[PDB]
């Protein structure tokens, strides 16, 4: 009492359902570093102007 | 004009000029920190963006 697949069913995306634990790294992957400070704030004025030399602006 | 216009403008230029050498004492020792270590805004080259790696099954369960 065996009944063929039909075309377009063997290629089905399945779901299945088992105990086996999820692995959770499985890449084995090291810890990530830290990012960069990203500092945030409120932007002033240049202190003096430019700075460059005798330019007082 | 009288004497304390010029000693009170002298004072105010001297105010400003040693301010701005101190900054820019403060930006040269700023710019070799950061140069060499690499942890602030200034001097971040550019890597390898990651949002560009592809993550689905991929016919080989060993990647
Ligand atoms: C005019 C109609 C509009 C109007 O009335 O606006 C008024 C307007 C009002 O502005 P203000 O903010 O109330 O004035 C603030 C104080 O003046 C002072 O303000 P400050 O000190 O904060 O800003 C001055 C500062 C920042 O200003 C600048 O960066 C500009 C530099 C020169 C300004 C030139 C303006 C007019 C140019 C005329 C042609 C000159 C030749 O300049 C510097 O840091 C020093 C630079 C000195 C020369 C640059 C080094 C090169 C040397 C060789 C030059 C040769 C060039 C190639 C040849 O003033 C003007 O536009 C008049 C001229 C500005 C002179 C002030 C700069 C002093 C130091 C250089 C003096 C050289 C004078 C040359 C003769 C100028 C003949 C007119």
């Amino acid at each position: 009492g065996w009944v063929r697949p039909d075309l377009g069913e063997l290629s089905k995306v399945t779901k299945v359902k088992t105990d086996r634990p999820l692995p959770e790294n499985p890449y084995h992957s090291r810890a990530r570093p830290e990012p960069n400070p990203e500092a945030e704030g409120d932007l002033k004025p240049a202190k003096h102007g430019s700075r460059l030399f005798f330019w007082t602006m | 004009d009288g004497p304390e216009k010029n000693y009170e403008k002298t004072m105010a230029i001297l105010q400003i000029e040693a301010e701005k050498a101190e900054l820019r004492l403060k930006e040269l020792e700023v710019r070799r920190l950061m140069r060499a270590r690499g942890d602030g805004p200034w001097y971040q080259y550019p890597t390898i963006d990651k949002a560009l790696i592809d993550h689905s099954p991929k016919t080989t369960p060993d990647n």
